[PDB]
Parts: structure tokens; sequence; C-alpha cells
RNA sequence: UUAAGUUAGAAAGGGCGCACGGUGGAUGCCUUGGCACUAGGAGCCGAUGAAGGACGGGACGAACACCGAUAUGCUUCGGG
RNA sequence: GACCGAUAGUGAACCAGUACCGUGAGGGAAAGGUGAAAAGCACCCCGGAAGGGGAGUGAAAGAGAUCCUGAAACCGUGUGC
RNA sequence: GAACAGUGGUAGGAGAGCGUUCUAAGGGCUGUGAAGCCAGACCGGAAGGACUGGUGGAGCGCUUAGAAGUGAGAAUGCCGGUAUGAGUAGCGAAAGAGGGGUGAGAAUCCCCUCCACCGAAUGCCUAAGGUUUCCUGAGGAAGGCUCGUCCGCUCAGGGUUAG
């Protein structure tokens, strides 16, 4: 099966309506103030839940 | 001497694409389809300059009928009476009175009624 | 006042860079850096370097304050394509477009 | 249920045994998050044997723990460490000998990584 | 307040117009090279080793051009 | 020269009978243009570099080597309806 | 100029014209900005033609006549570019895991450990063929179906010894 007609620019753009990234689930790190992914160790300073991990 | 294609080709094609401004998608962008649509637009516009005259007469007649029936005449009877009374005010003008000066329209209608009641 | 940076002919496909650009367009430079740092995409480190280059220009060349900057323009343009060929079955080759991007960021005071 | 981790039964067993011994020796490893989540139960059940301490328990553990050096100084095996150091540490604690902390995606394949460590 | 009625606005995204870019290499202009001829020359080279090559030669990689272990040149006569 | 002007004119304006293809005979391309002059961007800044932003040079750098012009397709950013 | 009449059209006949390159003769334009290109709401019955602004940076119109490689939308036309399908199919038989290191950057490079696979081979030698791919150091644009600090890749050096 092959396309019977080429897809117009418009139909290509309508299809790509939902082809997007979302903003990360990010929050300010209470330790160092850099943004971190919620529920992950903060990469910048290595803190999680008010404790240093990378000790 | 050799004659390159040169600039004549793009000049001609650009003119067609300029006439295709506002057409949808590829029809304002690509020469071959813009050219077909501009051609088709010519046939339509010729046809529609004739239809326009049919369409406005249809509209005027509708409005004259509406105004006529407010004076207890059908359009048909009104037009018969106006012709008998010798009145040559045309449908464009009658329909204008019907909208803008209905008292004047009613005088013409009353003139028509007079001739019909004879 | 505006500061611009451009990365020309970066080896990443434009469609792929534009996914990430769409996250940061109009954001404050602080937020945009964060977004790029926590967005796991190939384009993120490339766009981060352009964004940081634009901020540096804003500070160094034009004495703008990096705290008050916003991304005012952000776009990806197609660079030149590296054309390659993948061998397929039955002795046929098929083209591969190794596309490149020109990545522009303009920062400006809010 | 339980996870398959993209591996055949035997491969998956081999990998869980490897990771289990790695976490006994090192006390903290980094791995994919889904591996960490599978590893918790398997490791905590080895610590339960260690806490039992009897010979039957030790041989059950010997069927799982790998033959690797946990301490070059003392010539202590992973099994010996499990049954001495780890078991003693967790005498009073009732389960939950491990914790998983999430790190975020690694370059290369976006795999969500995590630290798993003994508590 | 209730009822009945009417009408806005909205944009995930999209369309048209406009503005500004990217890509791409058309067009114009240009000519290092061609094409067709005219006048005149010359119409053969080789065992005294040709035509055409290979390998080499420089202070300095490869390649071109030039040269042949006298190798990026030798002598001589003229020119400058 | 009322011949061509870079898809033309030689296949070949360019290191072309080359590259490449074929066991071989043989087939056989693509590819011209910075600027008058390299004056070919000291120095500073972001970056591992690439690439940029300044500063310089220049008549011009949106002439910076992928360098005269720079159409269209095609790809984007903004937004008046 | 009046009147009267006429003016659908395929094959096709006839006529009148538009535009392109070149030449000749007038005449001109142009660094105070030529051609080309972009834009516009201008003009002509059509082909078409100007004007204004922008870009461009050196050539070009006009008149009359001449000569033609003289006009493209179709040839499953030729060459080039770029789309669509699409962030889709695919990424080419196979066991890895963790710790340490290096580094701008590491699932992918190095080291270590255990695990796993071949074993009339997936080992050792050696033809043909290839021709430097070998070793060392440096490198990361392209090649490598991902990545890359690595490499059969790039750059330097080096390396093949016979009665
Ligand atoms: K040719
Ligand atoms: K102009
Ligand atoms: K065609
Ligand atoms: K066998
Ligand atoms: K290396
Ligand atoms: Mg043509
Ligand atoms: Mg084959
Ligand atoms: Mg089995
Ligand atoms: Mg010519
Ligand atoms: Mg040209
Ligand atoms: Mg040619
Ligand atoms: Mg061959
Ligand atoms: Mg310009
Ligand atoms: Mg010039
Ligand atoms: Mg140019
Ligand atoms: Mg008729
Ligand atoms: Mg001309
Ligand atoms: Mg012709
Ligand atoms: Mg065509
Ligand atoms: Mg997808
Ligand atoms: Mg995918
Ligand atoms: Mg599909
Ligand atoms: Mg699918
Ligand atoms: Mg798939
Ligand atoms: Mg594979
Ligand atoms: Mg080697
Ligand atoms: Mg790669
Ligand atoms: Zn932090």
């Amino acid at each position: 099966a092959v396309p019977f007609r080429r897809t117009s620019k418009m139909k290509k753009r309508l299809r790509r309506t939902h082809f997007k990234l979302n903003v990360p689930g990010m929050t300010e790190c209470p330790s160092c103030g850099e943004m971190k992914l919620s529920h992950r160790v903060c990469k910048a300073c290595g803190s999680y839940n008010g404790k240093d991990i990378n000790v | 001497p050799r004659v390159k294609g040169g600039t004549v080709t793009r000049k001609r094609r650009k003119k067609v694409l300029k006439l295709a401004k506002g057409y949808f998608g590829s029809k304002h962008t690509l020469y071959k389809v813009a050219n077909q649509q501009v051609m088709k637009s010519g046939n339509y516009a010729f046809r529609d300059r004739r239809q326009k005259k049919r369409d406005f007469r249809k509209l005027w007649i509708t409005r004259i009928n509406a105004a006529a029936r407010m004076n207890g005449l059908s359009y048909s009877r009104l037009m018969h009476g106006l012709k008998l009374s010798g009145i040559e005010v045309n449908r464009k003008m009658l329909a204008d009175l019907a909208v803008n000066d209905l008292t004047a329209f009613n005088q013409l209608a009353d003139a028509a009624k007079a001739q019909l009641n004879k | 006042m505006q500061a611009k940076a451009v990365a020309r002919t970066v080896r990443i496909a434009p469609r792929k860079a534009r996914l990430v650009m769409d996250l940061i367009r109009g954001k404050q430079v602080g937020e945009a850096v964060s977004i790029l740092n926590l967005t796991p995409r190939a384009a993120s480190p490339i766009i981060e370097k352009v964004l940081k280059s634009a901020i540096a220009n804003a500070e160094h060349n034009y004495e703008m304050d990096a705290n008050n900057l916003v991304i005012s323009q952000a776009f990806v343009d197609e660079g030149p394509t590296l054309k390659r060929f993948r061998p397929r079955a039955m002795g046929r080759a098929s083209q591969i477009n190794k596309r490149t991007s020109h990545i522009t960021i303009v920062v400006s005071e809010k | 249920s339980y996870r398959k981790l993209g591996r055949t039964s035997a491969q998956r067993k081999a990998m869980l045994r490897d990771l289990t011994t790695d976490l006994i020796i090192n006390e903290r490893i980094e791995t994919t998050e889904t591996r960490a989540k599978e590893l918790r139960s398997v490791v905590e059940k080895m610590i339960t044997l260690g806490k039992r301490g009897d010979l039957h328990a030790r041989r059950q553990a010997a069927a799982y723990i790998r033959n690797e050096v946990a301490n070059e100084e003392n010539n202590q095996d992973a099994l010996q460490k499990l049954f001495s150091d780890i078991a003693t540490r967790y005498e009073e604690r009732q389960g939950g000998y491990t914790r998983i902390m999430k790190l975020g995606p690694r370059r290369g394949d976006g795999a969500p990584m995590a630290i798993i460590e003994l508590v």
C-alpha cells in the first residue's frame, strides 16, 4: 500500500498537532535552588529529601 | 545566434501566480495548478457576470412580491396593473421603493389596483 | 536591545531540534536553561550552548543583565544536507539525508 | 507478577544474581530503575537468610550468591559478608533493607537510572 | 431571583494575506575553454632504438609541469 | 566570425579519457566566479571544537572561502483577518 | 467618417501582431547606480509594456531594418534541487552485569571481577586474493546503520633481515 495522493502541507501540520514534547516535571531543589526532576536526586548538588546522596 | 530561455518564462509564470494570490495551498504557490485555477476563474467570472443579472432580478422580484402582498396584491397582479397604468418603473427601482420608501411603493401599488378593478 | 547567537551546520535534523526549541521559545533564560538541562533529547545540549552563547554576548558585548533576559526569537533553519546511500535488498541503494540545522537564539531585556 | 527485563529466564536469573552480589559487596550500585525495583525483593530475601544464620540458610544463599571477593584485605566472600556484616547490621530492622533513589535518564538510550543501596 | 429568548467570544491546531529568514542554484553579467573557418607554414617518426609508457630526480610530503643517475637540469652560441 | 558562454560550447574552461562502472573489449561523469588588492578577520567574549557575537580590514563582510548575482520548489519564525 | 450587416468553433486555410538573442545604422541611458532579482493598488483588445521602491554592482535600452539554436505544462521526456509517505519501516542471527578509570561529554572506550558463547572451531597455521589494512603516538569533521574519549577511519612517525 502506497499513498494515493501526496499529503498537503496543511494535513501534515494537522497530524503534527500532537507531535510535541512536554515541559519536564521539574521543581526547584530546596538545597541548591537549581531545577530538578520531582522525585529524583538533584544532579547539581546530589541532594534528595534534604540529605546529600553522593557522599 | 543562440537564444537562451532567459527571463521571459519566469516573468510570464510570475504573473499567473500573482493572479492566484489568496487561492488555497498549492493553488497560490505552484505554477501548473495556479494556472489551471486562474483559467477556470475566467470561465466562472464570465458565466457569473451573466448570472449576476439573473440573480438581482430574482432578488428584486422577491422583494416586490413581499411589498405587493402587504397591499393585498400578488407580484403578478401588481406587474399587470403597472403595465396597464403605463408605469415603466423597473424592478430594480420598485424593489428599492419597497425597502427604502414603502409609502411611494404603496402609491404605485394603489395605481395598479385601480387599473385591475376596472 | 537584542543579543543573537547562531550555531550553523550543526549535525542534527531540523525537525528534531524544533521539538526542543518549542519548549523554550518566549521563556526567561533562567527557565530555558533548566528546561534544556532536564529535557532528555539530542538537541538539548546543542541548544543550551547557543542559548548560553547568546547570554554571554548580551553581557559581554552589550552590558545587558543576564537576570532580566528573555528568549525573544528562537528558530531552527535547514542547513545543507549530507547525502548518503544505504544498500537495500536486491542490489538497490536508497538515499539517506543526514540533515543539518542552523540554530538561532535571540535574547532581549524584558 | 514480576518483570522480565528484556531477558530470557536464565539470563534474567544470571543478571539478578550478579546484581545481588554487586550490591552486597559495594553496598550501593547504580543501575536502570526497573532493574533496581526487581533487585529489591531478591536482595532483601538474601538478607533474610543471612539474618537466619543457620547452615541451611547459608546453603540456600550459596545457591544464589556469586563466588566473588567482598574484601581483599580479609579474604571475605560475598556470602561471608552477607552472613556476618550485612546480617548483623540489620538484626533489629524488620524488612526494607534497601532503598531506591531515582537519578534521571542516561545519555545513550534515555534509560531512567537509579541508585539502590543498603539502608 | 426565576423563566423564555437572543447573541458574543473562544484556537489544540489550521487557512489566507503580510513581514522576515533558511535552503537551493535558476537568472543576469563575466571568461580561463570551446566551435567553425581563412591565409601561410609543415605534412612524417623509428635499430644512431620511435610512438607511448614505467620508475625515478628538489632543502621541503603527494600531485602537476619539467628533467633522466650529468635527473627541478649540463655545454655552447645568440637575444635580453 | 549577425558561432557558444558553464545543463551551452569539446566528453573535458577545473589535474578528464580522470573518478567511477566492467573479467575484458568497452562505457564514461560531476565540478568555473572572495576582493582592485589578501588588506584572508590582531584582540576580546561564549564554546572541547564546530559555530557565533563584538572589534578590526575593506567601497561592500547579508564580499569571510559552503565566498559575484542569488529565482522557484521546499523548510521555518512572527502576526492583520 | 456615416449607414447597414456581421463577429460559437475542432481538423484546417488566411491575416494582423507581441516577446526573445544577435547584427547594422540613428539616437541615447548608466557608479548621481546597467542587466538580473523582489514587491506594488499602473497601462494596452491579447501576446505584453511601463513607473516607483528595494536588492544588485557593470553594463543596457530605444528607432528602423536584417538574421534566427526565437517562446513549453504535458513526451512513463533529460539533468539538478526539494518534497510526500514520516519522525514512519529499518538499525543485518549471539549474554551480560557491576565496580574503577579516562574525558567537555561514556549503555557503547580502557582496566578489574564474576557470568556467558565456540572448541573437527568461533582455536592454531597457511593458500589465493587484498596491499600497509600491521605497530606506536596524536585525532574526532566525514565513514561506523546508535554513541564514541574508540576504530580495519584521519594525521604523523615506524615496521618485513634467509647459502
Ligand atoms: K559533459
Ligand atoms: K534595479
Ligand atoms: K516533465
Ligand atoms: K561438531
Ligand atoms: K583514538
Ligand atoms: Mg526553457
Ligand atoms: Mg549483493
Ligand atoms: Mg537453559
Ligand atoms: Mg550569447
Ligand atoms: Mg552561472
Ligand atoms: Mg560541458
Ligand atoms: Mg577495475
Ligand atoms: Mg547583499
Ligand atoms: Mg565585480
Ligand atoms: Mg552568492
Ligand atoms: Mg454569435
Ligand atoms: Mg542581455
Ligand atoms: Mg527552441
Ligand atoms: Mg518540468
Ligand atoms: Mg514516535
Ligand atoms: Mg523512535
Ligand atoms: Mg504510516
Ligand atoms: Mg508502527
Ligand atoms: Mg521498529
Ligand atoms: Mg547488530
Ligand atoms: Mg590496528
Ligand atoms: Mg555516529
Ligand atoms: Zn540541588
